């Protein structure tokens, strides 16, 4: 509906809503082969759920960009793109184990 | 709150297309800054008749240092070393001792204007105005020697100086 | 007090003046030695004395702010003069 | 009230503790301690092998979208074993914040390059590299960007003089300029300026 | 005692990437002549080039090589790409500066430096 | 008063000229998301389109008691930022007069003679007022041993200090990070297919100050 | 200024704005160079009792930074570094130009 | 007039640009680092030449929020008016410049 | 055997006897004073040490009080610092405006602890002292408006050097430290008095307007006049 | 993670000529308290400072002249131990100085006053 985005380079959808369906069950399916333990997984999990219903239950796409509060759907789009390629990054990298390594006794010392 | 700058979608109707393809071909826009630059060439021009005319300046100007006397004639600086320690550049050397009746002065005061960056902070932190920055800004030297001062170049230009300064100082004394 | 040195060459207020067998002499020639005329502790000592009827006194050098921070002399010894070391004034109490 | 004493924001200083919190439990791998000082900065002090994912998160995260590197520099402590201090700032438009990662580095030691994650990374470390001597592995093109071709040293460092150890003037003999061992006509005077005594007596140190 | 590698695992992969810079600067001495119009010879290049490789040879650690034939491979790229002019060049050999005396007769002689 | 009619008379001679039109226009596009990316900060971001501005989102001193708009581009190219410039510029007059209006007495600097130095009177009549002054001028005060990042709307953009204190008198480290260093780095971005011309234009219109990029 | 009114009226016509209302050129409306003697006031500290430097020190006032999280030593909502801001709204002074 | 630049061309088009920046490199940092706090005022003053009291301001504001100090009402309008006066210089130069070089 | 005491909380074991102020040492706190040397023998006039008990109503002077058992010493606390800022209020109401022209300048403690623990304000509207100078040798140059009555020159003289020729002549504020005839103060310890004064007061004469304490570089060596290396 | 029993060696990567590298010896010390001042706030922290150098007069304004660029490096280490290990690294010869503590004294203010024992004092 709208002639522009407002930004340049970010193109106007017209499915605004089946893309952010796609996108979010595209990004909570990714999150199932994460241990339930890990603390990365519950907190996105949570957000994409509380996204997800809004979407599913808004059709207007005025009062959901207002209910989301991430500006244009476009950049909630792009958002949840990126959201979806950090979760395959933290997949292969695994950031939920210990430490790797404790630092030097006084590393952080300051002043010094 | 915003607004657009570029964001305004010329009319398509036929009057407005006439009108842009009138632009196009007759050089209205172009016309226009001809008669500007006209208006423009008709008016005063801004320029003073220097050396003959000076541009305004203020009583806070920074130029030339000079070293002030009280009207006893005694010369102000006391050899405290504030101008060496507060000076950003390093541009100020002093060396003192005592004097033949016992008075703290200086021996060795000089001051390298090519290292100087004429921002006033040796003025601010002398505690009897001894130092200045005069009001000259003309001392163009044909030799890099010539800017480097010492303490007789320094009190010459605070006697040649002093009516100027002391009229400054009066006058701009209650802001500091 | 200008006071010429053995070389023809002018002394200055610091006791400045090259040796006979010094190179840097070489500098002023054709050209002229920077000294400054007024020697201000020979004006300081023109200067009179000031005499005041009181043990201490307070000198700030004249103008008030426009001076040297206020300083107080003691006009006890009567052997010598209470010198404000700032401006370098002398105060002395009255004797007969 | 005090006109004289900045004011402090005691809302934003819970919130920015909630957000360390939050990024400390999401990613215990790398994040080795979180601070949020008095004028409400949050610093995240991480492992130096960990700056690839934590960048990337704290770039990518729905709740972390810090999408601007504002900056990013060096700072040199000889006293540590790794004396380099990479220092990385972050902005957050979405939320309109901060945050602030640090990373300890070696003369040896090579760091993962920034580049992939954001593009100022280039010539930020590329200025890093010039100044201090930190290597950046997998770096597009890394050179020298302010000093001058062929300069030996790195001038950032503390152990490097103020003045150099050359300097450039002209050469009638031979016709061009020419690189000499330096020689001030007039030494750098340094002056000692600490006080003996303690200014603030929150920052004591214990006495060892 | 233990820690991670740069490019080479242990000595033998730095001496190669050395081989392969000075093979590289070798064959660049005559272009480098040429394109900067320099008054020296290319045996006098070659041997500023041996003689520069030569001050180092007394390195053992493995990341130090590396990180010095990164160095000589960006100066090797600087010059090149004629980035630098032929003052950095004639830089290379100190050919304004007197000659220093390296005995102690003579060095009493001119001051006090050791 | 009589600015706004140098403003119109400079806008008279560009703005709508089709030379310039044609020299500007849809030359150095740069798209907001990499606008950003590759790390940029105030007009290049209002050209993309980006609503961001310091003064409006981190306030600093009194600039929360103006009002004023903020210019938004639509294409992100010269002729947009060009425009964005102009409209500041006019905004800053709102903010002149604003100002002016509402300029209030008092004094202008801490009443805290260990940081800010004392007047001369009381330094010349004050044995406290004489101490603060010497050690001000001579030693400095001591800043807390701390980290700082601050950054400001410069018109520029996002010009930032990122101070280091040891808790002596002097800074113990001093980042300056310029706007015009990532314009920079990223001309190579919007250079491509582009001409000489066109080039010499993009740096125009990111106004490079080569002092604050090189330091 | 000085022009003659055939020039005033030329100028004014090329220009399409009346000139002689906005000059560059200042004439007399500009203050006097000689100003009298201010009288600067004094800071919310020029007191002479109940003004003790303890409790307005600003610099003492500073603490170290707070650990939140040290390696060293019921669900919980996902939270962001601060409340998303706020939508910008168009001006209704000049909204496009 | 301090800027070099390397450019790779295809006969018009631009193909490659390089930036060679140092040519106005003066170790300011290094600088402030030897400087105390008021001495290294000035060199923020020389930063960005077109915006002196822009970051004579930012430069303030840093050092103000380590001391945990504020500066009085008045203080604080003059720094914002004459921010904006300098920022009314800064887009006088950068426009007039930019039309300079196009002509 | 040892006592327990509590410096701003913190537990720390002293001999019996210790003072507050070596206490204070101990933990690392470094308490404020003029009168007080530790090769000296106790004045406790200055007044410049005194710190709050965390129970006790009144402060005590931390350089002449011998600990107890169990007492917590608050150094920081608000009596503490109104005692400071009190007792430099009246050191510098009666200091008189000589530091551009003093030796004491840039390396002076009354300046130091004036810029750490004192007041940056005066609220003295009355007229200063003056007090005529001594002569006590061509080695220290006496100037004794700066003197600010703390007795070290005169604890110094007796107890190391000896010789009982410094003291106080006078009462009240017009109480003055000299050898009230012209003797002149010769020893071969004599220019430690000139170290010990915390003023300008007592400054080396030879050594007078030459130089600030800024410029100079300390170089760290030993004195070769005789077999003593000091 | 390759393995390395080297001293960590980093000469020919600071970039200092040999000259400087080779012939100069540091002093790492504790400076001492200026006994102007009875603060000791400026003795916490140990110091590293190149040997002093020829400086001449300037033949003109009679300046102070030099030719050594380290003569005002001076370095701030925690420790000893730390000062060491840099001087080490960096290949600078080197002398470490310990630290002299102030010892423990006994003070007694009833001292003064004592009935047939020598301390006691003449004067107040
Ligand atoms: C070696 C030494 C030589 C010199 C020795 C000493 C001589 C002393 C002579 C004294 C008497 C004459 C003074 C003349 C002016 C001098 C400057 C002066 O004092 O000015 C202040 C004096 C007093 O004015 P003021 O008190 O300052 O008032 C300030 C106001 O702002 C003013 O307000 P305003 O400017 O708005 O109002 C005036 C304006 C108002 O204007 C109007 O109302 C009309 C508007 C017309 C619009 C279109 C004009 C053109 C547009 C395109 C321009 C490009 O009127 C004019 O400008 C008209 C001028 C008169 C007609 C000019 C005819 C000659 C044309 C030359 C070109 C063609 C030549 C063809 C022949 C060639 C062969 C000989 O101004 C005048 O006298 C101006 C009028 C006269 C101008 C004459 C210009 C020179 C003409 C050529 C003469 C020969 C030159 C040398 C030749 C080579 C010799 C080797
Ligand atoms: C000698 C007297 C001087 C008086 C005038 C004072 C000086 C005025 C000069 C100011 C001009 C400034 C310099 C101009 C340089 C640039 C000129 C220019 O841009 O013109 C190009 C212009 C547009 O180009 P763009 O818009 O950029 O291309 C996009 C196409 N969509 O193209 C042109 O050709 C201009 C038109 C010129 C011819 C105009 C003819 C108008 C139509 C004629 C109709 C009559 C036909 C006759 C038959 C009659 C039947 C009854
Ligand atoms: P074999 O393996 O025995 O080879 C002998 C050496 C001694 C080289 C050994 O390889 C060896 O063990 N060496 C010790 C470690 C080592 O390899 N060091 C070399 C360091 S790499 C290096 O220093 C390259 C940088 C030099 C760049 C020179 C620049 C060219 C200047 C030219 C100026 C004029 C040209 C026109
Ligand atoms: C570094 C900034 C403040 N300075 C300027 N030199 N910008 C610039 N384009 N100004 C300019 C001036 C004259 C000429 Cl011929 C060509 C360009
Ligand atoms: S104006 Fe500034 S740089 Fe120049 S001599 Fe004075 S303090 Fe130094
Ligand atoms: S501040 Fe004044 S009295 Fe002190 S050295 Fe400078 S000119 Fe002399
Ligand atoms: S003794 Fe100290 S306070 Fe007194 S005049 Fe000298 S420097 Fe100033
Ligand atoms: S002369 Fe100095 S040491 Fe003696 S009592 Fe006075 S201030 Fe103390
Ligand atoms: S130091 Fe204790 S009263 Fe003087
Ligand atoms: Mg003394
Ligand atoms: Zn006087």
């Amino acid at each position: 509906l709208k002639k522009t985005t407002g930004l340049v380079g970010l193109a106007v959808c017209e499915t605004p809503h089946e893309r952010l369906k796609i996108l979010y069950t595209k990004i909570l399916d990714v999150l199932g082969q994460i241990p339930k333990n890990a603390a990365y997984r519950k907190y996105t999990e949570q957000i994409t759920n509380e996204k997800l219903g809004m979407v599913k239950a808004e059709p207007d796409v005025k009062k959901l960009e207002e209910q989301l509060q991430g500006g244009q759907i476009e950049e909630v789009i792009l958002q949840a793109e990126n959201e979806l390629s950090l979760a395959r990054k933290m997949l292969r990298w695994k950031p939920w184990e210990p430490l790797v390594e404790e630092p030097p006794a006084n590393q952080w010392k300051w002043p010094i | 709150t915003y607004k657009f700058v570029n964001m305004r979608e010329p009319s398509m109707d036929m009057k407005s297309v006439t009108d842009r393809a009138a632009q196009t071909l007759l050089w209205t826009e172009l016309v226009r800054g001809l008669g500007m630059t006209l208006s423009y060439l008709f008016r005063e021009p801004a320029t003073i008749n220097y050396p003959f005319e000076k541009g305004p300046l203020s009583p806070r100007f920074r130029g030339e240092h000079a070293l002030r006397r009280y009207p006893s004639g005694e010369e102000r600086c006391i050899a405290c070393k504030l101008c060496e320690a507060v000076c950003p550049a390093q541009a100020i050397t002093i060396e003192a001792e005592p004097r033949a009746d016992g008075s703290r002065r200086t021996t060795r005061y000089d001051i390298d204007m090519t290292k100087c960056i004429y921002c006033g902070f040796c003025q601010e932190a002398c505690p009897v105005d001894a130092i200045v920055e005069g009001p000259n800004f003309e001392f163009s030297t044909e030799t890099h020697e010539e800017l480097l001062y010492n303490k007789e170049k320094l009190l010459n230009n605070g006697d040649k100086w002093e009516a100027e300064i002391a009229a400054n100082i009066q006058a701009d004394y209650l802001y500091r | 007090g200008v006071r010429t040195s053995p070389t023809g060459e002018k002394v200055t207020h610091t006791g400045q003046a090259y040796d006979d067998g010094d190179y840097r002499r070489v500098r002023f020639s054709d050209r002229q030695k920077e000294v400054n005329e007024n020697f201000a502790i020979d004006l300081i000592a023109e200067q009179p004395v000031s005499e005041v009827g009181s043990r201490v006194i307070s000198c700030d050098g004249g103008g008030g702010a426009l001076g040297h921070p206020r300083v107080y002399i003691n006009l006890d010894k009567e052997t010598k003069t209470g010198t404000c070391g700032y401006c370098g004034l002398q105060f002395r109490q009255p004797h007969h | 009230t005090r006109p004289t004493i900045r004011p402090r924001n005691d809302v934003v200083h819970k919130q920015l503790s909630a957000f360390g919190q939050y990024v400390a439990e999401i990613l215990p791998k790398y994040v080795q301690q979180v601070q949020v000082s008095c004028f409400n900065e949050l610093e995240i002090f991480i492992h130096p092998d960990g700056v690839i994912p934590v960048l990337t998160f704290l770039r990518d995260h729905t709740n972390a979208q810090f999408k601007s590197l504002a900056d990013l520099t060096a700072v040199d402590v000889p006293t540590r074993q790794n004396r380099f201090e990479i220092v990385y700032n972050l902005l957050s438009l979405r939320f309109n914040s901060r945050i602030r990662v640090k990373t300890y580095t070696d003369e040896l030691t090579p760091i993962e390059s920034s580049v992939t994650v954001y593009k100022a990374a280039n010539w930020y470390e590329r200025e890093i590299w010039d100044m201090f001597g930190v290597f950046f592995a997998n770096h597009p093109d890394l050179r020298r960007i302010l000093t001058d071709y062929g300069f030996e040293g790195h001038p950032f460092r503390k152990d490097f003089p103020l003045s150099g150890y050359v300097e450039l003037r002209y050469d009638d003999e031979v016709k061009r300029v020419v690189a000499e061992p330096v020689e001030l006509a007039q030494e750098f005077r340094k002056f000692d300026l600490n006080s003996p005594w303690e200014a603030f007596p929150a920052y004591r140190q214990p006495p060892e | 005692t233990s820690v991670k590698p740069i490019f080479s695992r242990d000595m033998n992969e730095a001496k190669r990437r050395v081989r392969e810079l000075y093979r590289a600067w070798y064959r660049e001495v005559p272009n480098t002549v040429h394109l900067f119009q320099l008054d020296i010879s290319v045996k006098q290049g070659r041997d500023k080039v041996r003689e520069m490789f030569m001050k180092n040879a007394h390195v053992t650690d493995p990341r130090v090589v590396d990180l010095l034939v990164i160095k000589g491979k960006m100066e090797l790229e600087e010059t090149i790409n004629v980035w630098k002019q032929r003052t950095h060049i004639m830089r290379f050999f100190h050919e304004t500066e007197a000659p220093r005396p390296t005995d102690f007769l003579s060095k009493f002689y001119v001051g006090h430096d050791p | 008063k009589n600015f706004s009619f140098r403003i119109d008379e400079l806008e008279e001679m560009l703005t709508n000229n089709r030379i310039w039109r044609n020299r500007t226009v849809d030359i150095g596009v740069v798209t907001a998301e990499d606008a950003l990316n590759y790390g940029f900060s105030g007009v290049m971001l209002r050209g993309s389109g980006i609503q961001w501005d310091l003064r409006k989102t981190q306030p600093y001193d009194v600039y929360d008691q103006v009002e004023f708009d903020v210019p938004i581009g639509s294409r992100g190219d010269c002729y947009d930022r060009y425009l964005c410039r102009v409209e500041e510029m006019r905004q800053s007059l709102r903010i002149i007069s604003q100002c002016l209006n509402k300029m209030p007495p008092g004094e202008i600097k801490v009443d805290d003679a260990k940081v800010s130095p004392p007047k001369r009177a009381e330094m010349k009549t004050s044995m406290e007022s004489l101490i603060h002054h010497f050690k001000l001028y001579t030693e400095g005060y001591q800043v807390p041993p701390g980290a700082t990042y601050t950054a400001i709307e410069a018109p520029k953009g996002e010009f930032g200090v990122y101070l280091v204190s040891d808790g002596s008198s002097r800074p113990y480290r001093c980042k300056i990070k310029a706007p015009g260093f990532a314009h920079l780095a990223g001309l190579d971005k919007m250079s491509k297919g582009h001409m000489l011309a066109d080039v010499v234009a993009i740096i125009g219109t990111q106004d490079i100050v080569f002092g604050e990029v090189d330091r | 200024a000085s022009a003659t009114r055939v020039i005033q009226l030329l100028r004014n016509w090329a220009s399409g704005r009346d000139l002689q209302a906005k000059l560059q050129l200042r004439y007399q409306e500009i203050s006097k160079r000689t100003q009298p003697p201010p009288k600067l006031p004094v800071g919310p500290s020029h007191k002479l009792s109940n003004n003790y430097y303890c409790t307005r020190d600003g610099r003492r006032e500073a603490m170290p930074p707070s650990i939140v999280m040290s390696s060293q030593k019921t669900e919980k909502k996902a939270v962001t570094p601060a409340p998303p801001i706020k939508r910008w709204e168009l001006s209704k002074d000049q909204p496009y130009l | 007039g301090v800027l070099r630049l390397v450019m790779e061309l295809s006969g018009e088009m631009v193909r490659k640009c390089d930036p060679h920046i140092g040519l106005l490199h003066r170790g300011t940092e290094k600088l402030i680092e030897y400087k105390t706090y008021l001495q290294a005022l000035p060199y923020f003053d020389r930063l960005d030449y077109v915006s002196m009291m822009c970051n004579e301001q930012a430069y303030s504001l840093a050092v103000e929020k380590l001391l945990n100090i504020q500066p009085p009402p008045r203080a604080q309008w003059i720094r914002v008016l004459f921010g904006e006066i300098t920022r009314l210089l800064n887009h006088i130069m950068a426009v007039t410049t930019h039309a300079l070089d196009i002509g | 055997n040892l006592i327990e005491v509590f410096v701003d909380g913190q537990s720390v074991m002293v001999e019996p006897g210790t003072t507050v102020l070596q206490a204070c040492e101990k933990v690392g706190m470094q308490i404020p004073r003029f009168c007080y040397h530790e090769r000296l023998s106790v004045a406790g006039n200055c007044r410049m040490c005194l710190v709050e008990i965390e129970k006790a109503p009144k402060v005590v002077a931390a350089c002449a009080m011998p600990v107890m058992k169990g007492w917590n010493i608050l150094t920081n606390s608000e009596k503490s610092k109104k005692a400071r800022e009190g007792v430099m209020e009246f050191l510098l109401a009666n200091h008189p405006l000589d530091c551009p022209i003093c030796d004491q300048g840039g390396e002076c403690d009354l300046q130091d602890q004036s810029m750490m623990f004192g007041s940056d304000r005066s609220r003295f509207l009355e007229g200063k002292r003056a007090v005529e100078d001594k002569n006590i040798g061509p080695l220290v140059k006496t100037i004794m408006t700066r003197c600010i009555q703390c007795t070290r020159c005169i604890r110094f003289a007796s107890e190391i050097a000896g010789v009982d020729d410094l003291g106080t002549t006078g009462r009240g504020n017009d109480m003055q430290v000299g050898t009230y005839i012209e003797k002149m103060f010769m020893s071969e310890l004599s220019g430690n008095i000139i170290d010990i004064c915390p003023v300008g007061a007592l400054t080396s004469k030879p050594y007078a307007f030459t130089a600030r304490p800024w410029e100079t570089r300390k170089t760290e060596s030993i004195d070769v006049m005789d077999a003593v290396g000091s | 993670l390759i393995a390395v029993d080297e001293k960590l060696d980093i000469t020919t990567l600071t970039g200092v000529p040999e000259e400087h590298i080779k012939t100069r010896k540091v002093r790492i010390f504790v400076p001492a308290r200026n006994n102007m001042q009875s603060g000791v706030n400026n003795t916490k922290k140990w110091k590293m400072e190149f040997d002093t150098r020829e400086r001449w007069e300037n033949p003109l304004m009679g300046w102070s002249s030099t030719a050594d660029p380290l003569s005002n490096l001076v370095l701030t280490f925690s420790t000893k131990e730390d000062a060491v290990a840099f001087a080490e690294k960096n290949g600078w010869s080197f002398d470490v100085e310990e630290r002299k503590v102030p010892k423990p004294k006994s003070k007694s203010y009833g001292a003064n006053f004592s009935w047939n024992k020598r301390t006691r004092v003449s004067t107040k």
